[PDB]
RNA sequence: UUGGGCUCUGUGGGUGCUUGGCCGCUGGCCAGACCUACUUCAAAGCCACCGGGGGUACCUACCGGUUG
RNA sequence: GGAGUAUGGUCGCAAGGCUGAAAAAUUGACGGAAGGGCACCACCAGGGGUGGAGCCUGCGCGCGCGCUACACUGACAGAGCCAGCGAGUACUCCCUUGGCCGAGAGGCCCGGGUAAACUCUGUCGUGCUGAGGAAUCCCUAGUAAGCGCAAGUCAUCAGCUUGCGUUGAUUACGUCCCUGCCCUUUGUACACACCGCCCGUCGCUACUACCGAUAGAGGAAGUAGGUCUCCGUAGGUGAACCUGCGGAG
């Protein structure tokens, strides 16, 4: 098996870069299209490309479909998207504390289809290799300073990117008193992105959607009295969610439930959770000249 | 590629021979027609036979090696024994591929690196 | 999957490789799967709290089957060997090899004895 | 991978088993069977709406009820039910100041 | 046990259930032998495996014509 | 000169205040009772923190999250025995009395302030030499606790954080009875099989009729069976032959 996977992730690779070079191309090759469908000239040279043109009669109805939306294009997610509801599992460092371990215990509340584990003294190629012995689509590591929470890990199997992103200004459940909190309501909620409009923005808005189960595409609009918000001014992702109730439809009434993070992402790092030969698909940059001042995301 | 480009049922080929190629070892990609057009290859299914995967996989050496020593058969495929070196290696098998239930291969490769369990 | 939904009640997960052999216990409680993890499942599906349990075995799995009185459960193993398994106290009442008991070869387009 | 998984009917008639079997003397089959018409009584008829007569309307046990003899009660109660199947799937001056 | 070993080669058997060697065989031969006769009437069709896209000046074939 | 691709200049429109902050709907609104599934934010069994004293980051003198002290779980002495992370010409506990050699800036010299564990053997015998309430929160197989040794991964973390190895248990591993949460009472594939039209208040839509002001908008309520052959004929295109009619086998 272990060998199928890593077959299965350097053939991934290498089909990515077969992409690129084959994008490079295909812009030249969608210069011909509208051209054709226009009337109006263009440069002379594309024009006397000749594997440019059997090749564009061979292939030109993928980047039509391209152009409608329909396809779904190759990455570590697209494979099964609406298919399996993502199991997702949580366990922090190696030695948790108490406000620690009910943080987790919130946020396997807060990603619906989620399971806890607790680690003890469990080595971490072990868990990687034992999540994908179990064919899992998620892993979370959650570490702690001094009784609250820093960093989390959202890697995404079967080998697809870890975000390990530094939260800020986190407060828990387990302080309000049980009485004011109420048992979380564990329903399958909706998921709502404000602000994202970088293509890193997308890709990123992409490996947290998939940690939700599937809703019902029926009448996704009015069921579901839960909702999850992500959304990002100076690059920080911030989330806040909330159970609704809706007394009109000119006035809905929220309730916060799940807790508060605003978690600034510093690695996207396209391979997975150990695999310290990580091809670094972005970083926060610090230390450089500009990258304090100018915005991804 | 003579259909019309909006075809629905043409798009459905178009993705149903390209899967199935990508699936079956012969290919590199999953996007391009072109591809289909002057990509497959004679050498591609040489390619897919059974003796050069065990050699880019690296089982022997060159295809000599491999070649004789499927031959004298060494080499399982899952569960069955292998005789005839033309057994196609779908990319789906290219893992399970390995030597068989003892033989003195398995044992040279033990030997070597002195994990030599006669058990 | 479930006879009268017919949709896909689970996956179940658990083995390195594919699933070899499949066999179930006469009861309707237990189910045993075999594979090339290396591993024989015990499968304890129909109380609430399912759960796994392995049999580690030396080898690989090539089939399984079972006892009518339910208790015994069997491995062959590509190396020849067949095991019988106590199925509760997950362990191994017996053992035997049957490469020579079963050694009868010389196929044609072989250079082997 | 197989295939893709392809939309099929098969029209099938009401001949028995042994009718439906391929070609021998006598069947292994005995006495009692031999005559069972591959299509249940539900296929040879089901109770429904768009078979039903005029007056009258079926239950979901399979009873016509006639909307003469309901009274307003159970008529409010079958619509309540159903509906819930639905979801969960220039003037005067004499005008003005009188 | 009044010399013995490895290694290679050669022969025969058997590695499948025991009915002749040959011929122009209801018969003959194994040393063989005999050698060239006799004659009423050609044939029913079909099939027939070359790697793909592409060109057809000339050749082949098919079809449809044309002079004689 | 043609074609794009930009960069900012120029002009037109957007750029005229019945104004003065605080629905739709045949599908809609909220419930309840029966039926299942689930859960260490539930029961049952157990464990273990924090909360007592102190240190102290962080959060708003208070607070928890860690760390440390607390006596049989003793000490001291000998003996005996096993690991994983580990390698950038690279890592240092200060700051000072003297003296050396330095016409001067210093360098010397001397002082002052490759585990833990475990197992075995003996020598002593409880001794200001006392293991954290109410509360709450967590946890079911390499899970809990105890122990160390390392690395210091741009972000956070040395008042620590993170790895990794070592010794490894009790107690459940049933159940939906508490609290719950989810979802069934629509739709979603057919067999042998079983079941057998939940309920509420209203709303909305159609219709009926009313009421009264001055055609009218409202208020309120209710209903939704003569073939074959032969013969005799008449006509046809004549020998024949066909058709139509009438008799026989």
């Amino acid at each position: 098996m272990l060998r199928k996977q890593a077959r299965q992730r350097r053939d991934y690779l290498y089909r990515r870069a077969l992409l690129l070079r084959d994008a490079e191309i295909a812009e030249k090759r969608a210069k011909l299209r509208a051209a054709l469908a226009s009337g109006k000239p263009l440069d002379p040279k594309i024009a006397n490309d000749k594997e440019l043109r059997k090749d564009f009669d061979y292939d030109v109805s993928r980047d039509i479909a391209k152009e409608q939306g329909e396809i779904d294009i190759d990455d570590e997610y697209s494979e099964l998207s609406g298919i399996v509801d993502p199991r997702v599992l949580v366990t922090t460092s190696r030695d948790p504390s108490s406000r620690l371990m009910a943080f987790s215990k919130e946020i396997r509340l807060m990603f619906p289809t989620a399971i806890r584990l607790n680690r003890g003294n469990l080595i971490l190629p072990d868990l990687v290799m034992s999540a994908q012995r179990e064919r899992l689509s998620d892993i979370i590591l959650l570490h702690e300073h001094r009784g609250t929470p820093t960093a989390i890990t959202i890697s995404h199997f079967p080998h697809g990117p870890t975000l390990m992103a530094s939260l800020h200004n986190v407060v828990l459940r387990a302080d309000i008193p049980k009485s004011i909190k109420g048992t979380v309501s564990e329903s399958y909620p909706h998921l709502i992105f404000e602000g994202f409009r970088t293509p890193l923005g997308q890709r990123v808005v992409k490996i947290l959607k998939h940690l939700f189960p599937p809703r019902d595409p029926t009448n996704n609009a009015k069921s579901g009295n839960r909702v999850i918000t992500f959304v990002n001014q100076d690059d920080c992702i911030e989330v806040r969610h909330h159970v609704y109730v809706r007394t009109n439809y000119n006035s809905v009434e929220l309730s916060e439930v799940g807790p508060r993070f605003t978690m600034r992402p510093f690695s996207i790092t396209m391979g997975t959770l150990e695999n310290k030969d990580a091809d670094v698909e972005w970083h926060l940059s610090q230390y450089t000249r500009t990258g304090r001042k100018k915005n991804y995301f | 590629s003579l259909l019309p480009p909006d075809n629905e049922v043409r798009r459905k080929h178009e993705t149903l021979l390209l899967d199935k190629l990508y699936d079956m070892g012969i290919l590199s990609t999953k996007a391009k027609l072109s591809a289909v057009e002057h990509n497959v290859t004679v050498s591609a299914f040489a390619r897919r036979r059974l003796p050069v995967v065990m050699t880019r996989l690296r089982m022997a050496e060159t295809v000599q090696a491999a070649t004789k020593l499927i031959e004298q058969g060494h080499v399982r495929v899952g569960v069955e024994e292998v005789r005839d070196p033309a057994f196609l290696v779908t990319r789906n098998m290219e893992d399970f591929v390995t030597w068989t239930v003892g033989s003195k291969i398995k044992q040279n490769i033990m030997k070597y690196r002195d994990k030599l369990d006669d058990f | 999957w479930s006879v009268q939904t017919g949709q896909l009640l689970d996956r179940l997960s658990g083995h390195e490789g594919p699933v070899s052999s499949l066999a179930f216990a006469p009861d309707g409680s237990v189910l045993v799967s075999g594979s090339w993890d290396r591993t024989a499942r015990i499968w304890s599906i129909f109380s609430r709290t399912q759960t796994s349990e392995p049999l580690q075995l030396q080898s690989d799995v090539l089939d399984v089957a079972f006892r009518p009185d339910s208790k015994q459960i069997a491995i062959s193993t590509l190396d020849g060997q067949l095991t019988f398994w106590s199925v509760s106290e997950a362990q191994q009442v017996s053992g035997v090899d049957g490469r020579r008991d079963v050694s009868g070869g010389r196929r044609i387009t072989d250079r082997r004895t | 991978k197989p295939k893709p998984p392809a939309p099929t009917l098969t029209v099938v008639s009401d001949v028995a088993t042994v009718a439906m079997e391929d070609a021998q003397p006598a069947t292994a089959q005995g006495v009692a069977g031999g005559e069972t018409s591959m299509i249940a009584p539900q296929e040879v008829y089901a109770p429904s709406k768009d078979t039903a007569e005029k007056g009258e309307v079926v239950t979901k046990a399979g009873i016509p009820i006639a909307k003469q003899e309901m009274s307003r009660e159970e008529k409010l109660r079958r619509r309540r039910r159903e509906k819930e199947r639905i979801r969960k799937a220039v003037q005067s001056s004499g005008a003005y100041k009188l």
